């Protein structure tokens, strides 16, 4: 998660890696 | 309950007005309970909010909390209709604690923001500080009552979600307007509408810049209890572009300005188009030679959009027509008028020295006029009539003659009533020479344009935008890319015949409403399952239809499109609010 700082920091905004939205979503849809 | 929006010290949108006229009838249904909830600014504090020193009568803790933590926050009354309950949160009041809310933010939602970006930090602190403000009311409120938040713009809904990761029992609505992302699809010159089954959205944001925006908008489209929707179209793109099918549709309402009389409208129709002749007239000195009694005046207006207003399908049909008119052999000629605000310096000198002769003419007149009074009044004094022997006089005739001579003119009439900056760029004009529209005596279409906000200080055409738009005969407005649409509701308001298309808000919202919508003066067309050639056509067809009607026609056509002022009121949409409302209280807690 570390490394995943600086991506959003100054806009690098990765797409094509491993920090899709889908890896957001498997995680927030537990929040309810 | 609880509106959160980023509008309501600033009128930068649309949502400014919508939230004003909604403030009655949510204020009238909520009693005291109505808050609102927006950012503090230094410009919208003098005139714009009446501030409450005094603390809330139902509040007094959460506040003297919050101003010892460190954060100002403000309470008062919203210089708006009905009674408003609204709070100004300051920006830079707790701007100190940006790295630690978003050290603590990345396992919430888990989204990042540029830090350039002084409009996207603002709306993250700004949703910390609402979610804090939530999370103290909750803590102070005994956990009596239940609280509902409804968030109507996505920069002050990242907070919303906040609040779905601190387990609040409240109800989370997610309102959205339109997608940041499809205003630009439109400009990339790839078609939009019939490939909305297939979107790379991550690249497409990737590569746009636009990734993180879209990344929070639609985490707060999913983490929400309810997402509502402006109309069917766009609930359809959010659908196909957030992946999450909208549960209701809430357009938007406008309130109506009533009148004692149903036919006023009408009288104000009568004079505003007489002031448009006197500028017409004035913009035609030395051809004036088509009877003004069968004029039509057309008009689109709102912002300088080209493919996205439908200028360009506006401009050819129109030329389209002219073609028809020169071989059916009708008199009928039609005047069109373009509202589009460009980028100007100075008048054109032609047009002012039209006006001007237009006024000498008048003068003229008046003098001839005066003379013929004193010389009448004589006459019935005496006991006589006027055998018009002696009004020719010798004198006036010659006034008259080099008035006419005056008159005279060689060259055609111009095409702006301004002067460009540029115009070997500007694509009215290019569009408007390519398809050889002149203002000729032989032409049947008249093309004026006219790039500035209309307003009373101006010399020329001393009416605003409303008057003009009451004086016009009918309004054609072929949007493409349309969220909504305000300006074809408004001249429904009005009272005066429309032309639409199903791609924007209003041609969607009213044809699945009210049936066969062509006697009602509300003009459909199809744009998404037709192509441009064909779309045209219809338009050219519709107003050849709008031409051939006589003026008892045009005269039912609008006092039935009067009639359909009630169906835009608020009093009808707040139906789809409250059932949002209570979708997302039984969601949340029976
Ligand atoms: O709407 P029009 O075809 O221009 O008709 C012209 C005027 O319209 C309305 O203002 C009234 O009916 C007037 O009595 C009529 O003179």
């Amino acid at each position: 998660s570390e490394e995943r700082k600086e991506r959003w920091e100054q806009g690098q905004a990765d797409y094509m890696g491993a920090d899709s939205f889908d890896n957001i979503k498997r995680k927030l849809d537990t929040y309810l | 309950l609880f509106e959160v929006a980023w509008e309501v010290a600033n009128k930068v949108g649309g949502i400014y007005t919508v939230l004003q006229t909604k403030a009655k009838v949510t204020g009238d249904e909520w009693g005291d309970n109505y808050f609102l909830v927006g950012p503090y600014t230094e410009q919208g504090v003098r005139t714009q909010v009446e501030l409450l020193e005094a603390p809330t009568p139902a509040l007094k803790r959460t506040l003297d909390s919050m101003n010892s933590k460190g954060c100002k926050v403000y309470f008062g009354r919203w210089l708006i209709e009905g009674g408003p309950l609204v709070v100004l949160l300051d920006v830079g009041a707790s701007a100190w604690a940006l790295e630690r809310w978003k050290g603590e933010l990345w396992d919430t939602c888990n989204i990042g923001v540029p830090w350039y970006d002084r409009e996207a930090n603002d709306a993250v602190l700004f949703g910390f500080l609402t979610t804090w403000f939530l999370g103290e009311f909750l803590a102070q409120s005994e956990e009596k009552p239940h609280v509902v938040a409804h968030f109507h713009e996505w920069l002050a809904g990242v907070g919303l979600c906040l609040c779905r990761a601190r387990r609040l029992p409240v109800a989370t609505i997610f309102t959205t307007h339109a997608t940041l992302l499809g205003r630009y699809l439109c400009a990339g010159a790839v078609d939009f509408y019939n490939n909305l089954e297939n979107f790379n959205v991550d690249k497409e944001a990737g590569e746009r810049q636009i990734y993180h925006r879209y990344c929070m908008e639609r985490a707060a489209a999913h983490c929400a209890h309810v997402f509502t929707t402006v109309s069917q179209i766009t609930a359809i793109e959010a659908q196909h572009l957030l992946k999450r099918k909208p549960d209701i549709v809430t357009p938007n309402g406008l309130n109506v300005k009533k009148f004692s009389a149903m036919h006023e409208f009408q009288n104000l129709h009568a004079q505003s188009k007489a002031r448009i002749q006197e500028f017409v007239r004035g913009h035609f000195y030395g051809h004036l030679d088509f009877n003004l009694d069968k004029t039509l005046y057309f008009f689109i207006a709102g912002r300088y959009e080209f493919s996205n207003k439908g200028a360009d399908v506006f401009l050819e049909a129109l030329a389209r027509l002219n073609y028809l008119l020169r071989v059916n052999g009708s008199e009928q000629t039609v005047v069109a008028f373009f509202i589009m605000p460009a980028r100007t310096n100075n008048f054109n000198v032609e047009t002012l020295k039209g006006q001007a002769v237009r006024k000498q003419l008048w003068d003229t007149a008046n003098t001839v006029k005066e003379k013929f009074g004193r010389k009448l009044y004589e006459s019935l004094l005496v006991g006589s009539l006027p055998d018009m022997n002696k009004m020719l006089d010798k004198e006036d005739f010659t006034m008259m003659k080099r008035a006419i001579f005056a008159t005279q003119r060689q060259s055609f009439p111009p095409v702006c009533t301004h002067n460009m900056l540029d115009d070997s760029s500007d694509p009215i004009l290019t569009t408007i020479r390519r398809i050889g529209l002149f203002n000729s005596s032989a032409d049947r279409v008249k093309v004026i344009f006219h790039p500035e906000f209309l307003s009373s200080t101006s010399p020329l055409l001393p009416v605003d935008y409303e008057e003009f738009v009451r004086g016009c005969h009918l309004g054609v407005f072929p949007s493409y890319y349309e969220p909504w649409g305000y300006t074809p509701a408004e001249c429904t308001v009005m009272g005066i015949p429309s032309i639409s298309t199903n791609l924007s808000g209003f041609g969607c919202f009213m044809e699945e409403h009210i049936a066969d919508p062509s006697a009602y003066g509300i003009y459909i067309l199809d744009r998404r399952f037709r192509s441009l050639d064909d779309s045209c056509s219809q338009l050219t067809s519709f107003l050849y239809s709008f031409c051939q009607q006589s003026r008892r026609q045009r005269i039912i056509q609008r006092n039935r499109t009067e009639r359909l002022s009630d169906l835009l009121d608020w009093k009808y949409l707040g139906r789809y609010y409250m059932s949002a409302r209570h979708m997302a209280l039984s969601k949340a807690f029976p």
